[PDB]
């Protein structure tokens, strides 16, 4: 019933400019690829995960 | 969902995951380190185009490897995978950006941006003019002829000036071309394409609606030829002799048509080399058939527009030599204001507003009660001027000023004591037609005033509240003197702004609706309560016809953990089904009805709804070999068609067993064949999609079948064990409403983007962290 | 009784023996995902020693058996979590638990 408060972490998003897909008579390829390496990651910042 | 991996661990430093996507069967797969794990996404919808993307919180440094010349891949792709840097389009460069921004950084300050425009899956298929219909006009045949004759002269000219020569066979090196020879002295099949190639030209032309006709008989025989120095001539005495065109001079039409001829021939083109089994792709690839240009035309590179534009230029300019004649809706504005705190009630107030683009920009001055829904201007709550073309808008548009361009600076100024409204553009007083200094007068006082903006898309714009008045520009030129006070002078924080979301929301239906209303009808002796809706402006003049998206403000939560004409009280008080129907009365169309169910999670509103268009996936878990041994199907709405159960009323059923996650529906006291699983934590909340036919539309009961308990029963907890029916007032129908207000950060993550290198890749970089105190509202599961 | 999900590896040899003090940090939630604790928000790590029914029974079950620097959840049933009476205020009847629990130190 009551309100619930909490403190939370703000979260962003990146994407590149690349755009593809699937249609009738389209002329793009089916089969993509891509890899993401992490380099430094801090487990704990805030109290937050 | 949990998933299997060897070594299952949170993403550490030194890991490298590896996404594919497959759109031949739907598919996302991943790999950790190389091994792969064992889940799948699948049956996804196609509705649109996806883009990687990563989702991180402050305290990361991530690096994308997209392979060729960026970073390179540590891991071979699987076969038959593309790397995803061969997927640029031709007129745009890689880079790293944000997704649909309204705010950022610039060299003065904030700059407020406007919607983006996006491309569509549509925009990449080829839609030639090319019909079955054929002309061959018996009247432009020799033009055909003489046409293919010059345009063989002028790609001579073109080949001889680039050094090629006579050659019987063909030699790139060498640049021999066996084609410099006389026309007539072609092979007859190199005569006939080029024939054929000339006549789809005219062919062409007349598809686009030209009008192609002799109008200057005495203009062929006044032709003259090119006449080239001796160092044009062939070995075989063939020296090119291409018409001298310089007098001809295309007319508006005639270029129109020229830019219109080369742009369909080319998707014509297009289409047949996708039709060939051709696709796009930067690293031209012959055994691969992958090809750079494999592209319609609006999406091409200019130097080859304008090349292929000039054969069909010249084309055109040999017909007339030779004498012949050649004749969503709401994600579009946001709307930026400040808090209604901030009201002014008297005195002289001054902020300026920069237009860094020339697009359709209108500021001004708004009262507190705007509505997010509507365009400035459009009703008595907004004074604003529209910069795209000089206009005030207040309960319509005139004209009034000029014109803008970019960079300039409009200040705005109100008078309270005058109910005065002035705009300046570039420290000068906007004018009038009829000379009158002043926009606005006799304006009311009212509640106060506000300053306002929206913005267009693709818009960029600049807003200056004054905090510091050596950041003006024309504050001192006019203004100063005059008495106006910069609007946030003495102030020690920046004002807080509104800016309008353009996500849906359900909302209570407004009491005072014009067109909706709900009447709570009391449940008598041999009926249940209902809740009827009924359109009070049906058939009448203005009446508005649309999709409805209607929902109980209560939900029902099924359980934590699943098992392995007289009411029985055991079974009543031991069941845990729950029952209630809808009733459509006569008159309105089942076909335009669905009956069920909603996820808290739903905010499509879609104006041509169907059960096609409902989001669902699949997750498909297996072990390390295979061996499905889980496949979960997921959605956001439970939905049954009322045009599969087609003068009388409908009343469909919708059966809910809270402990195993099954529902159910009943036609008419009919079972249906389709039904329903859910898991454990699901929340469902009873909705109704409907779209208007009549006065009487629906009406929701709220009833009970045979051991069956009701709705009340799981959705208050006193009830639990009471099988009354009952319908307390915190139960009410909600809407679904497009847009509504949301408040601006005070503050913004910084993230850092950058090229590390050829082989790094691209590089992102947050470090600073930011918390904010969320409040939760537990019923509708959001903050 | 209490399921180990191991969420970061630890050194996997230390293992927490008889009398020693463990040193851990916590975030106590329940299953429809409220949170009700967390030693993180007060910024200081809780500490209690092996062996004297200083804790509920599943938590030190689930700390003993993790090494030193390992991040994993525990999962604990009712009838071990303080049971049917539960917590008055803080925790309903027949709740089961989640707990993120890391092991910081030990003596």
């Amino acid at each position: 019933l009551l309100l619930q408060t909490n403190l939370i972490n703000y979260v962003t998003s990146i994407r590149p400019n690349i755009f593809v897909g699937r249609a009738e008579g389209s002329t793009q390829y089916g089969k993509w690829y891509f890899e993401v390496m992490v380099d430094e990651v801090v487990p704990f910042l805030t109290a937050q995960a | 969902r949990p998933v299997t991996s060897p070594g299952q661990h949170l993403l550490a430093p030194e890991d490298v995951v590896s996404c594919c996507l497959d759109l031949s069967v739907p598919s996302i797969s991943f790999r950790i380190n190389g091994c792969p794990v064992q889940g799948v996404f699948e049956a996804f919808n196609l509705d649109g185009l996806f883009f990687p993307v990563v989702s991180f919180s402050a305290g990361v440094k991530v690096r994308f490897l997209l392979g060729g010349r960026h970073g390179e891949f540590k891991f071979l792709p699987p076969p038959g995978y593309a790397p995803c840097h061969e997927a640029v389009l031709p007129r745009e460069r890689l880079r790293l950006e944000p997704i649909k921004e309204y705010r950022r950084e610039g060299p003065r300050g904030p700059h407020l941006v406007g919607p983006s425009r996006c491309l569509s899956h549509t925009d990449f298929v080829p839609c030639p003019v090319d019909t079955v219909q054929i002309v061959l006009p018996p009247h432009l045949e020799r033009i055909r002829e003489k046409l293919a004759e010059n345009i063989h002269e002028l790609w001579a000219l073109t080949r001889i000036e680039q050094g090629w020569t006579y050659g019987p066979v063909r030699d790139d090196n060498k640049r021999l071309h066996p084609c410099l020879v006389n026309f007539h002295s072609l092979p007859e099949p190199e005569r006939n394409y080029n024939l054929q190639m000339s006549g789809e030209t005219l062919k062409t032309l007349l598809a686009l609606g030209c009008h192609v006709g002799m109008a200057d008989e005495k203009a062929e025989d006044n032709l003259k030829k090119t006449k080239l120095p001796k160092t044009y001539m062939m070995s075989n005495g063939y020296k090119p002799a291409p018409l001298d065109l310089s007098h001809v001079r295309l007319t508006p039409a005639q270029t129109t048509l020229v830019d219109r001829l080369a742009e369909n021939g080319h998707n014509v083109w297009a289409r047949d080399r996708v039709a060939q089994g051709w696709s796009y792709s930067a690293v031209q690839d012959i055994p691969a058939r992958r090809n750079p240009r494999l592209v319609p035309y609006r999406l091409l590179d200019e130097a080859t527009k304008r090349s292929n534009r000039d054969s069909l230029c010249q084309a055109v300019r040999t017909l007339l030599g030779y004498g012949y004649n050649i004749e969503s809706r709401w994600d579009r504005v946001r709307i930026f204001r400040a808090e209604k705190s901030y009201t002014v009630q008297s005195g002289r107030w001054y902020f300026e507003f920069e237009a860094v683009t020339t697009g359709e920009m209108r500021v001004g001055w708004a009262r507190p009660e705007l509505r997010p829904d509507v365009e400035l201007g459009a009703d008595e709550l907004a004074y604003v001027f529209n910069g795209h073309r000089g206009q005030r808008w207040h309960l319509g548009s005139e004209p009034f000023g000029r014109p803008w361009q970019s960079g300039d600076v409009v200040g705005c100024m109100i008078d309270l004591t005058e109910n005065t409204i002035i705009f300046t553009l570039n420290g000068e007083v906007l004018m009038s037609d009829s000379g009158s200094e002043t926009a606005f007068r006799e304006i009311e006082i009212g509640d106060g005033f506000l300053p306002v903006c929206s913005l267009g898309p693709g818009q960029v714009g600049h807003l200056n509240l004054g905090q510091d008045v050596s950041s003006l520009r024309f504050f001192a030129i006019c203004g100063l003197q005059e008495g106006f006070e910069p609007f946030a002078i003495n102030m020690q924080r920046p004002v807080t702004t509104w800016f309008s979301k353009s996500l849906p929301q359900f909302e209570p239906v407004p009491p005072e609706h014009p067109h909706y209303e709900v009447a709570r009808m009391d449940g008598t002796v041999d009926t249940p309560p209902c809740l009827r809706l009924a359109h009070r402006t049906w058939g009448s003049q203005n009446s508005l016809v649309e999709m409805l998206f209607l929902r109980l403000s209560l939900p029902v939560q099924f359980h934590q953990h699943f098992r392995c004409n007289r009411d029985d009280p055991e079974i009543i008080l031991n069941t845990t089904t729950y029952y209630y129907s809808v009733r459509v009365f006569a008159g309105q169309e089942p076909s335009c009805v669905w009956v069920g169910w909603v996820t808290p999670d739903y905010h499509q509103h879609d104006m041509n709804f169907d059960l096609s268009k409902v989001r669902a996936v699949t997750v498909t878990m297996g072990d390390e070999q295979g061996n499905v041994h889980s496949s979960l199907k997921c959605s956001n709405c439970y939905m049954v068609w009322g045009g599969d159960f087609v003068h009388t009323d409908l009343v469909i059923g919708c059966l809910v067993d809270l402990a195993t996650g099954l529902m159910t529906f009943t036609a008419n006291g009919k079972e249906s064949n389709t039904f329903f699983q859910v898991e454990p934590n699901t929340k469902l909340f009873p909705a109704v999609f409907v779209l208007p036919t009549h006065q009487n539309v629906i009406q929701f009961e709220l009833g009970k079948q045979k051991n069956i308990m009701p709705l009340s029963a799981a959705m208050f907890l006193s009830e639990r064990k009471n099988p009354a029916p009952q319908c307390p007032p915190r139960l009410e129908v909600q809407m679904l409403m497009p847009v509504s207000w949301s408040r601006m950060p005070n503050h913004f993550l910084q993230v850092e983007t950058r090229r590390a290198g050829e082989r790094l890749g691209w590089a992102v970089q947050c470090q600073d962290p930011l918390t904010m105190m969320a409040l939760h509202i537990p019923e509708e599961n959001r903050c | 009784g209490v399921e180990i999900e191991t969420i970061s590896p630890g050194d996997g040899r230390t293992f927490p023996k008889k009398g020693q003090t463990c040193v851990v940090h916590y975030t106590g939630m329940l299953q429809n995902g409220k949170k009700f604790d967390s030693s993180r928000d007060r910024n200081k790590p809780f500490k209690f020693r092996i062996g004297k029914q200083e804790v509920i029974k599943g938590f030190e079950e689930g700390a003993a058996q993790m090494s030193l620097g390992q991040r994993a959840k525990l999962t604990c049933t009712p009838d071990v979590a303080y049971g049917a009476t539960g917590h008055p205020g803080v925790i309903p009847p027949n709740a089961t638990l989640i707990f993120d629990v890391e092991l910081l130190n030990l003596e």
